[PDB]
């Protein structure tokens, strides 16, 4: 549920009756360009036409290829599964690499009466599920696997991804690649867009996600804040839109939560400009703490 | 169901009736394509020719790369699965002692309910094949059921899997002398008009003949499947603004949203570097 | 104060995470401490374990000790969790080791434990050691770790900079993939300046029994800056008994230098054999 | 027995010597390489007077000279039902049987013996096995009647033969009841498979290269070019104009031999398409220009890139 | 108990030291390198007055300067028949056995069981067969009876060695019978093996290198050539000139000192044949120009191919 | 055996360090290129030391085998070059006798040492081509050889300082540097112009070829240049080319037209660059 801690200020995706974007709505601010887009993605399983393809969300990180991943996942009627996996998740040694890829792929599709999936259900398992839709007592509602860091997957499970998306009753997928014309791993020697190979890349839709603006930045660390409920002021914010603009805005949306207790431990209950001018300094981002260790070695 | 491809329809004849007159028991055929130029329809264009019984399989070779099984016995299924007997003519996977079945059917080749025919075999990404693998298909198209097998690249002078040489297409020399190599000229401007004419007709879109003017203006330098993901988007959109037809203003508003793989590798060059 | 000298602000930054606990936000975060090494980056945990109680639980494990032959990682990560669980009397590592010979058995089993509670979970305090130098594989059983409420809050320590993934071919920042990178908290350390060292080594022969003289403690204060402090701990015990020879009464500047250039620092070896082979292998 | 190795050179039937120990311009199903053919005359030779003190034969020369062929003149000159068995330099790789097996496969389908039935020392089938075999076999050769003809091996493209194959071989050719084998290759100074480092002539290792020895198969001109093809034309019963050897010769010239022996099928074939009697100068340029091979058509996806 | 590797070493008896922690110069057989001769007095106080809780020495030196003699006499000092195992960094690779237990092997074959029956550890003799032997000998120091005599292991070229032994070596000496390792080197900076990623000084991590105390040796002048050749040839026979050993100091100047005191055997068996039994120069020119060196015979082999 | 005037001298100080047990833990090291008969003045260790001394020419590349195990190549090799004499027999097929198992003959062969009815003899093992190995296997030769049942190492290797297999460091003759330092490295030397035609006129008579003098001094001007394993290979190719006019000796084209037949394993790699890397430019 911690997976989904950091989105939960988004109860829709925010788009208007003309099928266009608006600035600040339901949580998501900025954005306008790539959620027409996946507007026209949700528009796209709600009328049944996504015939096996998927999304890509190219783009640095941090600028929100995530939220829009719930926010589909809203819009789609809300009580959809979701369920995301990250790239690196897959590497593990105790299971194989292709069932707990496919552990959450069978945790996405919603299945109508309680409200259950089929990673609770469970070839044979796949048919009896395939029964109740011709009786009509249970119909599929797929919900968005987000699979984030995508690289990090190999050749050896991709392929195995472009058999259990070719079957009917797979849910719509979106993937999420921060990098570029990579080398795909497992494979040692070809080179593909996103790290993603031929065979998948005839399914997808790559909606680019921009970066954003320091007023952009401002608006969406308020939100955080006012949704768990600490109050920060305009000096401090801008600040934070400061180092939001710095490293990312998921560094500067993680520290609400210490720089508010910040507070806590000086009495206060509000976040002030002193107090992010010192927790800059108390916790740092990652990629200035290894530009430290290249500074301390090469002193 | 071609379009274009004036002159790698014509040699799809040449090498049809090589299997007609028995000429081709040793050799296969490469279909060095670019991605987009439809090479796995020429691949059943001896398919839909050479007998309407006659029975293919597409696996790709990096589907091979496998973690359930070993690599040549999910291979050898994938070999013997072109092969049939007239009954339907059914398969040598669907009668799966791994010589038994062998022995039995050189017994049955006389009979009158059960006859012997070659089929057609499409390895298509060939070049994710090691030298493990082409030393099967060294030894298995010299059986007595060879099937004519179609190989499909899109790799240039490479390294075999398995050895660390050069060699043209990822196939080593032993099973490349004796090649019929055939190249697919990619699409045209005429070429892709009526490729769009055929795909707008087949998801009920009423199109431009302006508008075509841009997307075969717009499907040649990204690729033809970009402008196919557009054209069932580019539907939707206009049905958000109710006119019943597209217009060239509207891809031009998909083509802003839905990048291709050109505009966003380079643009994962803008911020990455 | 409590042993722990020097490193003020991020002794600091641990009070921040000492309230992130007691307040229950810390579920699902993780605390990393960077450095340079030889400054305290494995003894900042330990302060910081004691502060959650008088019986919290602590196990500090290496990351390159990850290479045990009779032990696999699969369960040398596992059960290294459950040594930082807290039952009050007596953690699981211990328990599963003589009452079994499971893991969901026991899980099952403190289920039916959390309601009668002769024994109350506090789960406590980790330490990894030398994560830049630990398996992709493990970093994903750390993902799986945090899932459970009965979680231990992991402290990690690196000491490189932009590497590669010990598993990948990508070079990322600090040897941790960008799955647990960025939900991780960075509690840099400095190196001592000057007047830092000076009482680390009043420390350390204060509780090793050896007097020192005042003179002693300045030329020991430029080779404990300079080379690092734990070959300036080294000389402390040599020239106690450079001392005891002449009987010494007190140990002196001269004895020091005698035995700074008796034996060597883990740096100026190196450079001996720089200009060594610069006829030997430059032929 | 397999003859789909051997059917493409169906034509060859000796080395056509004279007896002078020389060769002509073109006899017996060759034609040119007058330096070579006298020399697979001289170990043909040496077979006959058992001189050859463990040897072996290398062809070094570049692929569509004829190295298939010198070499399968050789497993005839013998006489006829020699057996001959030509493998490649990756064969000796399978999932479904391991190195040594396969490369002591091929070397008793080549040792031939004459118990009267023709037999082979494969017909016979764990080298446990075979080395039994070896003892019983040197009863019956002591028995008088029994005598053995070696075959003649065939290993093409030897540089794709490992270090784990060929210090067998050297353990496996140092036998009496052993075939005269013939390495072929092109390569340069090639890294032996498994080695790494190691600069060995054609990828041979330095202790089976005192076996050895090199032969030069030099490339044709386009007139010894074109007499070939002539020749490979009338064993398929399949005519031909002059011109277009002229061109299918003067295309050979520019890839390869290897190559053009393949378009006479297809070039025919063309003909009986259209309905014509032969092939001639346009039905070459209708395949040429359509059917391509791998050096010249693996340009086109670099040109296509670029 | 194998007998040969410090055959070449029997002529040191000591350190050679006088009676307020300085080195001499030509006492219980050794010559020179009263620099570090010094370091190795003050390591092995430290031994005896229980100020080394689980701690190593890391001798650095070029090949061919006397670092496991230096290593020999810090067994001998501690006291005669002291258990001394010397193995070297190539040996822990077998194929028969872990490479874990061949540490052990040596690890446990350097401390002396008191009881009077004296033995190793090892030749007590499978981490039970580690774990319970040492309760028992723990049981014997506090039963006022028995007690241990720890050796020194002597582990040399020890860039061979792998991180899943260093891991284990360090593990290994937080136990209180756990006696005295002493390393060598002969190179800089150079990287680890068992992970062949990154480099580290005299390929030891930091994990051991907190508890290394470098001792540098350094070279040998021409002086110190000739009288370790003597003392050598003194304990074997060897009745060798003046004018042939100024040769033979020139020798271990060239190229190396291990080299040219693994001459004398083969020259005194040239001399042998000639039938002067006192070597002079004709003979031993006749065996630097028969024989060679691994540094001049890689270069003979360079100057063909 | 004609030649190495400074190679047998030093195997003869070899031969007598074995005979006072002063060879107790070395080995030598045979470096040279081959051709040079790295294996014949290895066997005289084994001639001159004793015509009942076991003696082993095993090669360093012929250690990798698929059907064996980096331990049983050379716990044969050892024991098919250590003996015991009670025909004397080696001590390997004593296990062969037991086995239709060291761990109960080593001990038995060393209760023979007290009676001497069964006398233990000292072998010598020749490793050609040592170089091939790696130190997973060069620390059985520190682990065996250690023993007391052990026999007098040769080796042999023609290259250089190169990397040893096994890690990245290299060293002379691809062996570790602490087995380096208890090696005797003697050298061998290219050959003579005079002392080439000895070994020619001791192959002629092997195969009893005549052979005219000029065709001896411009076979030495072939031998010299390429190789003496090429020049060796047309002395039989001379004879069956001389045996269509019959000759009564091979003559001076006779040997040089066989020249131009067959080519030597350097000349004819270079027009492989005339090929190989002059199709690459064009
Ligand atoms: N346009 C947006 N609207 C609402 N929330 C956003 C937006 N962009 C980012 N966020 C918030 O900022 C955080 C970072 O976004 P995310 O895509 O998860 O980062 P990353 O790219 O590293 O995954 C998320 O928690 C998300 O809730
Ligand atoms: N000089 C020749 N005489 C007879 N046949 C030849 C000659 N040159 C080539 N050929 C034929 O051409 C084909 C190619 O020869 P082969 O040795 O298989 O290819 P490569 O020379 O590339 O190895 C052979 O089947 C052979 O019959
Ligand atoms: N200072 C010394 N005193 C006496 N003998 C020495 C001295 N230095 C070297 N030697 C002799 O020289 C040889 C080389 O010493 P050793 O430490 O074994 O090798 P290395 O010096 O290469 O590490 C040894 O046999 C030793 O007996």
């Amino acid at each position: 549920t911690q997976r989904i801690a950091s989105h939960s200020h988004v109860k829709g995706l925010g788009l208007d009756e003309s099928g266009l974007a608006k600035q600040a709505a339901s949580g998501l601010v900025g954005q306008e360009n790539a959620r027409e887009a996946c507007g026209v993605i949700v528009e796209l399983i709600k009328s049944k036409k996504m015939a096996g393809r998927a999304v890509l969300l190219a783009g640095p990180p941090g600028t929100g290829k995530t939220a829009l991943a719930l926010a589909i996942a809203q819009e789609l009627g809300s009580k959809v599964p979701f369920c995301p996996m990250v790239g690196s998740e897959v590497y593990s040694t105790e299971i194989k690499k292709t069932e707990v890829l496919m552990e959450n792929f069978r945790r996405a599709i919603g299945l109508r009466i309680q409200d259950v999936t089929l990673h609770d259900l469970d070839g044979e398992i796949n048919k009896v599920v395939n029964k109740y839709i011709d009786q009509g007592i249970a119909e599929l509602v797929p919900g968005v696997l987000f699979v984030d860091e995508v690289h990090m997957l190999d050749i050896e499970c991709f392929t195995y991804l472009h058999r259990a998306l070719e079957s009917s009753i797979a849910p719509i997928v979106i993937f999420a690649s921060n990098r570029g014309n990579c080398v795909i791993r497992g494979t040692e020697d070809i080179t593909s867009p996103h790290g993603i190979p031929l065979d998948l890349l005839d399914r997808v839709m790559i909606i680019r996600t921009m970066l954003y603006t320091p007023q952009e930045m401002k608006q969406i660390i308020k939100i955080r804040a006012q949704t768990e409920g600490i109050n920060i002021s305009e000096e401090a914010l801008n600040h934070l839109g400061e180092i939001g603009t710095k490293t990312t805005l998921r560094y500067s949306v993680q520290l609400l939560t210490p720089a508010n207790l910040l507070a806590k431990i000086n009495g206060k209950d509000s976040i002030e400009k002193e107090h992010v001018e010192e927790i800059s300094e108390l916790f740092y981002d990652a990629k200035s703490s290894a530009k430290i260790l290249a500074d301390q070695q090469d002193k | 169901g071609m379009v274009g491809q004036l002159a790698a329809r014509r040699a799809a004849g040449v090498v049809l009736e090589m299997i007609r007159e028995g000429k081709i028991a040793g050799r296969a055929v490469l279909i060095a394509g670019q991605p987009g130029t439809g090479k796995t329809a020429i691949a059943m264009g001896m398919a839909q020719a050479l007998g309407p019984d006659t029975p293919f399989t597409a696996i790709a070779g990096s589907e091979i790369f496998s973690l359930e099984m070993s690599k040549t016995e999910a291979l050898t299924q994938a070999f013997r699965r072109s092969i049939g007997v007239r009954i339907h003519t059914v398969s040598l996977h669907e009668i799966d002692v791994r010589e038994q079945i062998n022995a039995k059917v050189a017994e049955w080749r006389e009979e009158g309910k059960a006859e012997i025919i070659p089929g057609v075999l499409f390895i298509d990404e060939v070049h994710m094949l090691d030298i493990e693998s082409f030393s099967f298909l060294n030894r298995a198209l010299e059986s007595d059921m060879a099937p004519v097998l179609i190989m499909a690249t899109n790799r240039g002078i490479t390294r075999i899997r398995g050895t660390s040489y050069q060699s043209p297409h990822g196939i080593p020399i032993d099973l490349l002398d004796r090649l019929l190599i055939v190249s697919t000229t990619p699409y045209s401007e005429k070429d892709t008009k009526q490729i769009l004419r055929i795909r707008c007709e087949e998801e009920d879109v009423e199109m431009s003949e302006d508008a075509y003017t841009v997307l075969t203006r717009i499907g040649l330098e990204t690729s033809l499947r970009y402008a196919i993901q557009l054209i069932t988007a580019a539907s939707l959109v206009c049905r958000k603004r109710k006119g019943t037809e597209v217009q060239v203003d509207d891809i031009k508003r998909v083509y802003s949203l839905f990048l291709d793989e050109s505009r966003s590798t380079q643009y994962m060059k803008e911020y990455q570097d």
